[PDB]
């Protein structure tokens, strides 16, 4: 009677722990991605080439990811945003650029950086729309900063030839305005990872592969004091 | 007859007393280990095996250190037994060293191969696997060499490579090991650090504190002829240090020294005092 | 041809302070020696 | 009930100054990071300058960097913004917003469509 | 001409939460802590239960 | 236009405010200083779940104060066996982002709801002999962050649009709606009679709805920042709100305003959870400091701390016969106090 039940019991209970034990074997040998950014940033390109949530499953080198793009939700991203405190990476999209949009994408970024529950996440800057400011430094970023005057190109970065010495000089010029809010509360917890992207590009999956690598490599060294 | 006498006596003093704080260190990280059931990870648990091996080899080496010499050459049955179980737990020690170096190359090196380790997988390389290198040592060593509780060094034996031949390998792959990670920790110590002295300082402190872990320190005088006498007084002393508190450094340094470790006493204490109410009223 | 590896030594170190403990007890039996010339 | 009152505003000239202020009532205002956004007519909310709970740390716009001052004060328990310098495309409603968590650094929807801790605003036309 | 009606229906709205029937804080007070006194004996939280009665010991 | 209407929405607001202060005879903490206090509180940890791979977000108890619910963020929706701790079902689910689990009142449906936007309510009859998805809602533009049982035929959800939905299960379409708040609904408490219901939101406002009518009665602003929890009183007049200014208050419904405030000045973390015992002379509250309070519901004394858990408590529950109380944290784990 009770015996024969609570048999039943513990066979009902082994069989829900083997597929408990299944299921840890699948998920723990994916990584979970948060790609977040505005709607005029070009999100929808990236998911077009790489309901309230959509689900984008891909892998590189028989290694499998999980990318989560924000669908049918409000503006209001206080709550949300904390259920996203175990993914491993944050693909932060901006558009390099009448509203003032980086003013705006720098705010998202610092209040995702100084956040309480977003300290552990590594933060994938992809700066879109490169090609807008290459057309558009030729004929309103000096209005919008006065920084962008007493400002030099950086000799540390390697650009590519063939380029305008102003269109790279607005490029390290919104990277390091990145970069300054950015190095200002790290302290080695998290980094940050800006590249340089275009709306068609297939490069950005080798980016986020290896930026997802040196975040797990940091947490390894991390996790045995050494780093 | 040999010059140098009191030199082994005065090494026998720093091996007893590098061993007894061995040991006063080893039972305090068990404890520690097995108490704090928050850090429950891969890591800690072959942390907790490298230190119960070091536990047992060195009880195996407190009840070998009884023997004299009536023992030595009448042939007994306790005595090479002893001397088994010794080596098994020497080699059990050097597998888990292995074991360690292993799990921390996956986890630098090829760090997208991390979830192929199993806790079977290491159990069996660790405990399992040795278990025919002692015995066919000991039926190569029954039929052959049956003098001298099985461990006295004749001219002309070479039974005695059956258990050693994989320390050396094990040694050797993790010299390659600690090469790699290294390596990989200075490339990635280029890009955080922005001063340059800071980040040299780091990586001597982290090679120098993965030299006990890995067991490199066998490596570091690990050859000396017997001709010398100013050198072989190093040798003995040198290798007494390195030998005796190897296990206290491990364990200073993933125990005491851990920030999670130190952080999951300190929650425990807090959680015995609110349930001792003596700051709440 | 004689190996002094590191691992064996601990084994190494019990070996000659064996030795020394026989050579120490043979000098004693040599103080029994003369007691046995005490004897005679 | 949190209520935020502002003050302030007008036909101002360019090259003027004007001095906007904020009254709070129904929390403790030395605990939230304040912040001054404005909305032009004919495009969305746009973040002017931020001060933080001590007054320790104060930041601003590029565009507004050098024309704007912000300072707080706990013990009469306002916010004011000197506005000197003022340009012709300065013309928008302002707004006086709470940061919705008190004791942190971070904040979200400040620069919202519907956010209920900020008040009604003022319009300033140059 | 689309925040007119959201202050209309919030004008309609404290219109109907002004004009109700509020009790005095002190019976309701009252109320409160004779529920509270009443079931205070059956409460296994308030008063602990020995280890016979008690499911999870 | 907007001036004289906002003119006679402030009017109306202090008309409001002269009404709650003319009906403010006296606090709540000057007749309680007959009552004795309760005292330390101590519970252990009898039981310990240890089940799940992410974070627990939420739970709910069974009316037999035996099954018990639990959602985890990896796509796991497990109903556990409080008393030998066996793992009675284990349902996989569509999205692995879930911000709410109710328990049936008869014990034969459980739903869910998260990111997704979509509440599924799955079956426990098994006819065939597992489990299988019973019905699909999708009718919100916000995220689903609460959702309650009034019986077998009728579920009331709250959605990230500011809007509150009363279901009908069977045509699986929306009964009726709720359309009043400015801020997201976090949380909901139904009444022990189902007639009413409170809810709280993010702009610092717990509003008093009406099942049949669809139509707000009362509306509660006493705190400084975002209500996440709120539970109703065990006998139906009153209720607790938790938000982030860490501050807890106890709010009536027949005063039309708040009774009492539960603070500290060394407690500045988040509220997560609140709830009442099967008396209510306790409060049980969740922080974001790794630990609970136990405070007096009448004497606003901590009374006791619920301190195991390694990681921020999410969500706190109490049995219907006040017997143990289930609290569960971000660490995957649910400790059974008692
Ligand atoms: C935790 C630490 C401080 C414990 C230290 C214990 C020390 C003081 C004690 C315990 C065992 C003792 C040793 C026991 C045996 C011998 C062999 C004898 O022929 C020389 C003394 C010597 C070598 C003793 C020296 C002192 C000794 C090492
Ligand atoms: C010397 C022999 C006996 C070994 C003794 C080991 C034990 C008893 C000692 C040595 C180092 C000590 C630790 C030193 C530092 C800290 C950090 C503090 O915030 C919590 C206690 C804690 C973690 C101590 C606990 C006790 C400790 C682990
Ligand atoms: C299981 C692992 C640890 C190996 C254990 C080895 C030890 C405990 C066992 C295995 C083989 C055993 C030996 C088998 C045969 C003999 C010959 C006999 O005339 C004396 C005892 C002696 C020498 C035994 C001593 C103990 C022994 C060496
Ligand atoms: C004389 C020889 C035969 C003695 C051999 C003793 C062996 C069989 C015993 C002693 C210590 C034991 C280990 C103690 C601890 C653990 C950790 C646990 O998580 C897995 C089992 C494991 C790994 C045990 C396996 C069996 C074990 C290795
Ligand atoms: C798996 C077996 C583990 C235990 C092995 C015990 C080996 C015992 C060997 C014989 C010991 C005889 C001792 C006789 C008394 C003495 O002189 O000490
Ligand atoms: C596995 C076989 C080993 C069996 C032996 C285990 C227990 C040995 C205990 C020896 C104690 C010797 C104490 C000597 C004290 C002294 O120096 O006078
Ligand atoms: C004298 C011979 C003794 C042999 C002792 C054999 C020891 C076996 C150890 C088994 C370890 C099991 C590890 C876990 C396995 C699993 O997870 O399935
Ligand atoms: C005979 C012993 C052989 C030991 C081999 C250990 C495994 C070697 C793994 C090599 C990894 C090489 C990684 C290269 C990284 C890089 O610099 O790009
Ligand atoms: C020929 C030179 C050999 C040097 C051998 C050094 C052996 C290791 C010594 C340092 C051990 C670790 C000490 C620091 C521990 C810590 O506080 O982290």
């Amino acid at each position: 009677d009770q015996r024969n039940e609570e048999k039943a019991q513990r066979e009902a209970n082994k069989k829900i722990e083997k597929q408990l034990q299944k299921d840890k074997q699948v998920y723990r040998a994916t990584h979970r991605l948060l790609l977040l950014g505005a709607g005029e940033s070009g999100k929808s390109t990236i998911v077009k080439q790489m309901t309230g949530i959509f689900e984008t499953k891909f892998q590189v080198d028989k290694v499998n990811f999980h990318m989560f793009d924000v669908g049918a939700q409000r503006d209001e991203r206080r709550k949300w945003i904390q259920c996203f405190n175990d993914v491993t990476a944050i693909i932060f999209v901006v558009a390099s650029s009448q509203t003032n949009r980086l003013q705006e994408a720098l705010n998202l970024f610092k209040s995702i950086w100084n956040n309480r529950w977003l300290r552990t996440i590594s933060v994938i800057l992809f700066l879109n729309k490169q090609d807008l400011l290459a057309e558009k430094v030729l004929a309103k970023i000096e209005d919008y900063f006065p920084e962008f005057a007493r400002y030099t190109t950086p000799e540390d970065a390697t650009p590519e030839p063939g380029e305008d010495p102003r269109v790279t000089r607005a490029k390290y010029f919104i990277r390091d305005e990145f970069l300054r809010i950015s190095t200002a509360s790290g302290d080695g917890r998290h980094y940050c990872y800006p590249h340089f992207t275009c709306s068609v590009d297939t490069e950005n999956i080798r980016r986020v592969f290896n930026d997802c690598r040196d975040i797990i490599q940091r947490m390894h060294l991390r996790q045995y004091e050494l780093l | 007859q040999r010059k140098y006498d009191l030199h082994y006596r005065i090494a026998l003093v720093v091996n007893y007393l590098g061993h007894c704080v061995s040991v006063a260190a080893l039972v305090a990280a068990f404890l520690l280990f097995l108490a704090l059931r928050s850090i429950r990870c891969l890591r800690n648990v072959i942390h907790w095996n490298l230190i119960t091996t070091f536990i047992l080899r060195n009880v195996m080496w407190f009840l070998l250190q009884l023997v004299d010499h009536e023992v030595h050459e009448s042939n007994e049955v306790w005595c090479r037994c002893i001397t088994t179980i010794f080596n098994y737990f020497v080699v059990t020690n050097f597998f888990w060293m292995f074991v360690e170096g292993c799990y921390l190359h996956t986890a630098i090196v090829m760090t997208y191969s991390t979830e192929r380790l199993r806790k079977c997988l290491f159990l069996f390389i660790g405990w399992c696997i040795p278990f025919p290198i002692i015995v066919a040592w000991a039926i190569g060593k029954l039929y052959y060499e049956n003098e001298q509780c099985w461990f006295g060094k004749e001219p002309g034996d070479l039974v005695d490579y059956i258990y050693q031949g994989p320390i050396i390998l094990v040694l050797l792959i993790n010299f390659v090991f600690l090469f790699n990670i290294v390596r990989i920790l200075m490339t990635k110590l280029r890009a955080s650090t922005t001063s340059e002295t800071i980040q040299y300082r780091k990586a001597v402190k982290a090679t120098l504190v993965l030299l006990p872990l890995l067991g490199i320190t066998y490596m570091l005088f690990f050859v000396n002829p017997g001709e010398d006498d100013l050198s072989q007084i190093m040798f003995i002393y040198f290798n007494s240090f390195l030998q005796s508190f190897q296990g206290f450094f491990v364990s200073v340094f993933y125990c005491f020294f851990n920030g999670e470790v130190r952080s999951a006493v300190r929650k425990r204490w807090h959680r015995w005092q609110d349930h001792h109410s003596l700051r709440v009223p | 041809d004689n190996p002094s590896l590191s691992i064996d030594l601990t084994f190494h170190l019990l070996r000659t302070l064996l030795e020394l403990a026989r050579t120490q007890s043979q000098r004693e039996r040599a103080e029994q020696n003369r007691i046995i010339f005490d004897s005679v | 009930q949190v209520q935020l009152q502002e003050s302030g505003g007008g036909l101002v000239q360019p090259g003027g100054s004007l001095r906007l202020s904020c009254a709070a009532s129904g929390f403790t205002f030395s605990n939230y990071k304040m912040n001054w956004v404005r909305q032009a007519p004919g495009k969305g909310l746009e973040w002017v300058s931020d001060i933080s709970q001590s007054g320790a740390s104060i930041s601003y716009t590029g565009s507004v960097k050098g024309r704007f001052t912000i300072s707080r004060d706990n013990a009469k328990n306002t916010l004011y913004l000197q506005m000197n310098s003022l340009k012709p495309e300065d013309t928008a409603v302002y707004y006086c917003a709470r940061c919705p968590a008190p004791f942190t650094r971070d904040c979200f929807d400040v620069t919202s469509t519907t956010y209920a801790y900020r008040g009604q605003g003022t319009q300033v036309t140059v | 001409t689309a925040s007119i009606a959201q202050a209309r229906k919030l004008v309609e709205q404290l219109k109907m939460e002004a004009n109700i029937d509020r009790i005095k804080v002190s019976k309701a007070a009252a109320d409160l802590m004779a529920y509270c006194e009443a079931h205070a004996k059956e409460d296994p939280l308030l008063t602990p239960v020995p280890a016979s009665e008690n499911p999870f010991r | 236009e907007l001036d004289q209407l906002r003119q006679e929405a402030e009017q109306l607001k202090n008309q409001i405010r002269d009404a709650r202060k003319a009906c403010a005879d006296a606090t709540l903490s000057q007749i309680t200083n007959n009552i004795d206090p309760v005292g330390r509180i101590q519970m252990r940890t009898r039981r310990t779940l240890r089940g799940h791979l992410a974070k627990i977000y939420a739970m709910h108890w069974g009316t037999d104060s035996r099954l018990l619910v639990s959602a985890s963020q990896d796509g796991k929706l497990i109903i556990w066996d409080s008393y030998t701790t066996n793992k009675v079902h284990a349902i996989p689910l569509r999205s692995s982002w879930v911000m709410t689990c109710a328990y049936a009142p008869s014990g034969n449906y459980v739903a869910c709801g998260g990111l997704d936007n979509i509440c599924s309510i799955y079956n426990l009859k098994t006819r065939e002999g597992n489990v299988r998805v019973s019905r699909e809602l999708a009718g919100h533009t916000g995220y689903l962050s609460c959702c309650r049982f009034l019986d077998d035929n009728q579920i009331v959800t709250s959605s990230g649009d500011t809007t509150c939905a009363l279901w009908d299960i069977e045509t699986g379409q929306q009964t009726t709606t709720f359309t009043g708040h400015t801020g997201d609904v976090m949380s909901l408490s139904l009444a022990p009679d189902t007639r009413l219901f409170v809810s709280g939101a993010c702009d610092a406002s717990a509003k008093l709805w009406d099942v049949r009518e669809g139509m707000c009665r009362q509306t509660f602003t006493g705190h400084e920042s975002d209500i996440n929890a709120i539970c109703f009183f065990p006998n139906g007049n009153a209720f607790a709100t938790g938000s982030d200014d860490a501050t807890c208050r106890l709010f009536d419904l027949r005063a039309d305003q708040e009774l009492m405030t539960y603070s500290h000045d060394n407690i500045i973390c988040g509220i997560t959870s609140v709830s009442f015992s099967k008396s209510g002379r306790l409060l049980l509250a969740g922080y974001d400091d790794f630990n609970c309070n136990v405070w007096d519901a009448l004497k606003a004394d901590r009374a006791g701390v619920l301190a195991g858990h390694d990681n921020r408590v999410s969500c706190l529950g109490v049995t219907d016969d006040g017997m143990a109380v289930a609290t569960g944290s971000w660490d995957s784990f649910l400790k059974i106090w008692n």
